[PDB]
């Protein structure tokens, strides 16, 4: 399901505690800014990442 | 974090063979500058681009402050580490400003900072040597001048004011005055004139009064103080305007100008104009003079912090590292004390300066870490303050 | 694009010429004519918006009239001042206040009137009736209760119902006192005997309906018993209020009993409002066949005359019926109870025979009814034209743009066949199909414990046709892949990761390759902690015993050894 | 700043259950009555008879689509 | 999506209505009566007056020459008080009910428990809290209900110039403060008052954009830097373990 630009600006100014904005950008060479309240799981790692336990995931992605 | 900046250390990360203790070459006091990795890189890149051979950190930064616009630009084009500690700080506008803007900035700035460096190497060095025994004396000599410049400035602000109190004005007029004052500061930085004539007053009554004032001020600036060889205008030109030109991207940009306006406005709201001028006078008059790396280093009053809020507190900030060249948005100064902390770290960690030990890589590391732990503690205080 | 858009014709060949295979489906006798009953998004939106605006209009009216009464109060309190207004002015004010639900402000006024003995018989009945807030009732009925009369009672109960009740009881007693004064042969039963007493009691009941559940429940129990005890004879409206109470409670047996008694002894006095009571009641108990029985009866005796309220209650009960689901056993094909809506165009016809104007029906109900109509009603005009192929195929096109082709006859191609059941009475007997029917797959489908767990979610299945020539066997197969399926070569097909050096390792220490241990200054590893504590609960079983030292038992004393 | 360390309660209770049948549970299939075939007659170019079981035939099907076929007691 | 903001808006609609109700009931009279005896309570449940209506009628009921019952009299006082109190409690619950029946977001989560989780015992005004709210000075009442404007005003005028029937709060709390529009955010949810007070303006009851933006901007700064720290480390781990800075594409990046 989509989320539009409006939703994005709204969530920039008015974050929800349990909504997570997850940055999928793969190459660090191309990413110069930070989408507010986001977190970084690069696409290439996802299949692995999502199979970690809560603890292990905490250790790998911080 | 200092460790993780370096290649060596970063090749133990995310491996199953890693030596958990995690020491580095610079953590052992015996090590010499030639065995150091980061410096090996700097040395290599100084040969290739700067075209100088360098065995010390000292010689290196010395070499880089000598360089020529092409050599400088080529170097910082091949050089990816602006920030070792990743503590957000201002930086020379080399790391902002892509392309043509970059090239022409460097062309202006390096000429100017060469002139300044010469000025420091002799004219100031002698006068700092004379008064070495009692600190503060040198700038106390300059205080009585700035006082009078201040009185004139105040008088001008007042004749603009025309008897109506600053708080009674509409926010439109106030914002207009502030925008004026900030544009004025921009012209001061770019054109190197202490009191530039501005388009805002074209008035003949104003041209006469403002000419009387401009001339009283330029007369006081240009007039030699007796104990010291250097003129006040030279001090402002080489110690201040130079450094504010190093960061020029803060004046050049319209966004940042807007932030600066808001800050001026908030400052004049709480404080009278006489007190703000007097406070600036004191921010220079107390001061510190570093022989190494120029930089007259201010006292960090609440007023100084508010005037400089855009530079140390806003998102003007940019970090280049091996991994990423990024730009902090949302970087913020909670309080003024926060700013004082950041600016302290900024001036102290400036290239070769009295607060860093260039003797050995170990001593260097220690000096830097001491400064960062310092900054950190001020930051923790600032965190607890509003609530406690 | 759309995966229900599917070849209905075979590849052109001489097999269409040389064979008696039919070129189209035979018509399906039990599939209804497709026709148009339904509304747009836009239309639904228009109705909702419009409805909202009428709601606002009413709420505005109520605010204006309330504000007006309150201004009259402030003016009569302050401007009249020391000079005492005549009793009738105050009394009118009290009534008007209470009617908008400001009882609080009416209380002191009423007290002061009763103290001056300015109230007489009917005046009390007037006040007590005003406590039922029926200017507030109007507002609630239109906005909140969405025009349903039963809901309006229930919701009115939430406006300070307990205090209004208590006030009603109090004023009722005030009234009985005043009456006994005014009457002063029949000296002993003179106060209870008087019609005024009956009137007042009715007022009390009529108000208690408007308060909460508790009080509504108290009408047919205590109030009516107390009325019998007191000696006050009831009127038809007494009985209809008791019925309305019983019926809000959903107590049908007793409501119907009261009506029976009335029918038998008092028949010529029965108003419509007892039938209204019963209708409302049966609808609450959700007995719709009774809701029907009572309406049909009321059409047979054509007197008393049905009122627009009656027609409204009956119609509502029908919509209610039509929207209830059945249990799962009856839900496999469709929602049955929709058939009830098809009663509606009959009821509407009766309303014209009866002289009930159909335009007194709430906007709300008339929306539901108009919908019900457009489902089942059509005229002889439309009927001559409704089967044209253009309209049938247009309906198909509409279904295609909304991607629902599943049910349509022309437009679906059934593929799967269901094989026969074997017998252990013989493998030998070769079965063959006598007849064939298309019936939904849920009749016979492999029992849920035999088939893999949730199929829709964990498996992606597509029924498709073999491209190659199939000598024998089925021309369709099920291509089923798992949702999670991946190339066995996947790790080469994807960029390298920092995970790769963990290859073929059952329990990696992800704590070691992880970034948290460098990032954090303190770094507690959660898995060393638990190791340490299991290591500590090992030491509790590592207890050895120290050698004890027995002494010598004697009969006469205890022996004391000391360290030597 | 941080004043406290806490343990994260959450109410995960599922107490409601909504399961909706996917569409393909209600799709049609072709079902058939099935009796034991006692015999078969095919004719297209040349007639052929197969007799599996000889009994009095209680039912008879005729089917014309490609070849004429007659399924006896089918 | 937006489950949290929406559920929150629902819950705060509920709170505002319970609060507005508290302020209505708090300043108001409730009269219990038993036999000739009128007990008058404030919304806080505090007995204001004990009167005898119609001495003419009721006096000989208690005797008086007769000696007083004091038993009959006690029972009727007790009963009157109970009646009044029960009116108060019912008013509270009523408020709750109107709120629940009109609040559609709270209706969305289907909870019978919404109807029982706050009842007369639970809602405000609380009886055992009467004293501290009623015995309070007009100034104190002003600040208690979060009107900082009128409290400051009253304070300056305080410095510079240096059986009754009415609830003690009908002075401070007037009609217009029943409007849920007026209720300051500090006061809305009393349970959390000390935390929600910092969202509020230093002088004004209304929320301060400046304070809230300051608070957010601080955290955003911190969290930005954290983000880049983690990115840095994850990248360095990639380059370390892989051995080079290059990676394959995907099988689909050939086209």
């Amino acid at each position: 399901h989509q989320v539009y630009l409006k939703d994005m600006l709204h969530l920039m100014r008015y974050p929800e505690p349990y909504t997570h904005i997850i940055d999928c950008r793969t190459s660090t060479q191309k990413m110069h800014r930070w989408v507010p309240h986001s977190l970084w799981l690069p696409r290439d790692e996802v299949e692995y990442a999502l199979q970690l336990s809560a603890d292990e995931f905490l250790d790998m992605y911080g | 974090r200092l460790r993780l900046s370096r290649r060596t250390v970063a090749n133990y990360v995310g491996l199953i063979n890693s030596p958990e203790v995690f020491d580095d070459e610079s953590d052992r006091p015996e090590t010499r500058w030639s065995q150091d990795t980061f410096f090996r890189e700097c040395a290599y890149l100084s040969e290739k681009f700067l075209k100088e051979k360098v065995s010390n950190m000292q010689q290196f930064e010395a070499a880089l402050k000598r360089a020529s616009p092409e050599a400088y630009l080529a170097f910082f084009d091949a050089f990816q580490q602006q920030t070792q500690t990743q503590i957000p700080l201002p930086s020379p506008s080399v790391w902002h400003y892509e392309g043509e803007r970059r090239k022409q900035w460097a062309e202006k700035f390096i000429s100017i900072s060469h002139k300044a460096q010469a000025f420091f190497k002799d004219v100031l060095s002698e006068d700092v040597k004379k008064y070495q025994e009692v600190p503060g004396k040198l700038l106390q000599k300059v205080k009585p001048v700035l006082a009078d410049v201040g009185k004139i400035l105040v008088k001008r602000h007042e004749r603009w004011l025309k008897g109506r109190v600053w708080t009674s004005l509409t926010e439109e007029e106030r914002e207009a005055y502030c925008m004026k004052e900030v544009k004025r500061q921009q012209m001061q930085v770019e054109d190197g004139e202490f009191d530039p004539m501005m388009e805002d007053d074209v008035d003949d009554t104003e041209l006469e009064e403002w000419q009387r004032e401009h001339d009283a001020i330029m007369k006081l600036m240009n007039s030699p103080i007796d104990g010291l060889h250097f003129t006040t205008l030279e001090l402002w030109l080489h110690t201040m305007r130079c450094e504010e030109l190093e960061t020029e991207h803060i004046y050049t940009s319209a966004r940042v100008r807007a932030i600066q306006v808001a800050a001026r406005k908030k400052l004049y709201d709480t404080t009278s104009y006489e007190e703000v001028i007097q406070a600036v006078v004191e921010s220079i008059a107390r001061g510190t003079l570093d022989l190494g790396a120029g930089v007259l280093r201010p006292h960090f009053n609440e007023v100084w912090c508010q005037l400089n809020y855009a530079k140390f507190g806003s998102s003007t900030i940019t970090q280049h590292t091996t991994t990423s060249r990024r730009q902090l948005l949302f970087f913020h100064a909670g309080s003024l004390k926060d700013i004082a902390a950041t600016a302290t770290l900024y001036y102290a960690t400036k290239p070769l300066s009295n607060s860093l030990d260039y003797a050995s890589p170990y001593k260097y590391r220690r000096s830097l870490i001491t400064l960062c732990s310092n900054y950190g503690v001020e930051t923790a205080y600032t965190t607890q303050r509003p609530l406690l | 694009m759309l995966s229900q858009n599917v070849a209905k014709t075979t590849v052109p060949s001489y097999y269409m010429i040389r064979t008696n295979l039919p070129h189209r489906k035979p018509q399906n006798q039990w599939e209804g004519v497709y026709y148009y009953s339904g509304i747009t998004k836009r239309q639904r939106h228009l109705i909702l918006l419009h409805r909202k605006r009428e709601r606002e209009a009413h709420m505005r009216s109520f605010n204006i009239s309330r504000a007006s009464v309150l201004q009259r109060l402030e003016q009569l309190s302050g401007d009249r001042k020391q000079e005492s207004l005549p009793p009738h002015v105050r009394l009118d004010l009290a009534v008007r206040l209470a009617q908008h639900g400001l009882y609080q402000q009416a209380t002191p006024i009423v007290d002061e009137l009763h103290h001056q003995k300015a109230l007489h018989a009917g005046h009390y009945a007037l006040l007590i009736n005003a406590l039922a807030c029926p200017r507030l009732g109007q507002r609630i009925l239109h906005c909140d209760a969405q025009c349903d009369p039963a809901l309006t009672y229930k919701l009115l109960g939430d406006e300070n119902g307990e205090e209004r009740a208590q006030e009603a009881y109090r004023w009722f007693d005030l009234a009985l006192t005043s009456l006994a004064v005014d009457c002063g042969h029949f000296v002993p039963y003179l106060p209870q005997g008087t019609a005024a007493a009956s009137h007042i009691t009715n007022a009390l009941m009529r108000t208690l309906l408007t308060c909460g559940y508790t009080h509504v429940a108290a009408i047919p129990d205590s109030v009516y018993d107390r009325m019998g005890s007191m000696g006050i004879s009831p009127t038809i409206s007494t009985y209809e209020l008791v019925m309305l109470a019983l019926s809000l409670q959903g107590n049908m047996v007793e409501a119907e009993s009261i009506l029976s008694f009335l029918r038998s002894h008092h028949s010529e006095h029965i108003t419509v409002e007892s039938f209204n009571a019963l209708l409302l009641g049966h609808r609450e108990a959700r007995q719709f066949d009774c809701c029907d029985a009572i309406w049909q009866e009321l059409v047979d005796r054509r007197w008393p005359r049905a009122s627009p309220l009656t027609a409204e209650l009956y119609l509502r009960s029908i919509m209610d019926h039509a929207n209830t689901p059945t249990s799962e056993p009856l839900q496999s094909f469709a929602n049955i109870n929709v058939v009830e809506k098809k009663k509606v165009p009959l009821v509407l016809a009766q309303m014209d025979e009866l002289g009930v104007p159909r335009t007194h029906l709430s906007r709300v109900l008339m929306d539901e009814v108009e919908d019900s109509l457009r489902k089942f009603q059509t005229y002889r005009s439309r009927f001559y034209e409704w089967g044209r192929a253009v309209k049938q195929f247009d309906f198909i096109e509409f279904r295609r743009r909304n991607g629902w082709l599943y049910d349509l006859h022309l437009m679906k191609c059934t593929t799967k066949q269901v094989g026969p059941l074997r017998d252990f009475n013989d493998p030998d007997a070769v079965q063959g199909a006598v007849a064939t029917a298309e019936i939904p797959a849920f009749f016979n489908e492999r029992p849920a414990w035999e088939r893999p767990p949730l199929e829709e979610t964990l498996y992606v299945t597509t029924n498709k046709e073999r491209y190659d020539d199939v000598r024998g066997g089925d021309i369709y197969y099920d291509d089923t892949r798992g949702l999670h399926d991946r190339s066995p070569t996947w790790m080469n097909e994807v960029p390298e990761t920092r995970y790769d050096r963990l290859y073929g390792v059952n329990h990696p220490d992800i704590a070691k390759i992880g970034i948290r241990r460098h990032l954090n200054v303190e770094y507690v590893n959660r898995k060393e902690v638990v190791e340490r504590d299991a290591a500590l609960m090992k030491k509790t079983l590592s207890s050895g015993r120290r050698l004890r030292h027995r002494v010598e038992s004697s009969r006469t004393h205890r022996n004391a050894g000391s360290l030597s | 700043m941080f004043l406290i360390h806490f343990v994260h309660y959450k109410t995960i209770l599922q107490k409601y259950t909504f399961k909706f049948k996917h569409i393909f549970l209600s799709i049609d299939k072709y079902n058939s009555l099935f009796f034991n075939i006692s015999g078969i007659l095919i004719w297209l170019n040349i007639i052929h008879i197969n007799i599996i079981l000889i009994k009095y035939s209680f039912f008879i099907l005729i089917n014309n689509f490609e070849y004429l076929i007659i399924l006896i007691s089918t | 999506s937006f489950r949290y903001t929406n559920n929150l808006i629902g819950a705060l609609k509920h709170r505002l209505l319970l609060e507005s109700s508290y302020r209505e009931i708090a300043s108001r009279k409730f009269i219990g009566n038993c036999r000739g005896v009128e007990v008058v309570c404030s919304g806080y449940g505090t007995v204001l007056a004990v009167q005898l209506t119609d001495k003419a009628v009721w006096e000989s009921f208690y005797r008086k020459t007769g000696s007083l019952d004091l038993d009959k009299l006690a029972e009727s006082i007790k009963t009157a008080l109970w009646d009044a109190t029960r009116k108060i409690r019912s008013a509270k619950e009523a408020a709750l009910h109107r709120s629940l029946s009109h609040n559609t977001r709270m209706r969305a989560s289907a909870d019978l428990k919404h109807w029982y989780e706050e009842d007369a015992n639970t809602l405000r005004p609380l009886a055992f809290e009467a004293l501290k709210h009623e015995a309070a000075t007009p100034w104190m009442q002003l600040v208690q209900h979060g009107k900082k404007e009128e409290a400051a005003a009253l304070l300056k005028e305080f410095e510079q110039k240096g059986n009754r029937e009415q609830p003690p709060l009908a002075s401070t709390l007037k009609a217009e403060d029943s409007n849920p529009a007026t209720i300051p955010i500090g006061s809305v949810h009393p349970l959390f008052t000390p935390a929600l007070v910092q969202i509020e303006e230093a002088g004004g009851g209304s929320v301060s954009n400046e304070a809230v933006c300051r608070a957010q901007l601080w955290e955003l700064s911190r969290d930005e830097q954290l983000f880049w720290e983690r990115v840095e480390l994850i990248r360095k781990g990639q380059v370390a373990s892989i051995g080079s800075s290059h990676k394959r594409g995907y099988a689909d990046e050939a086209a």
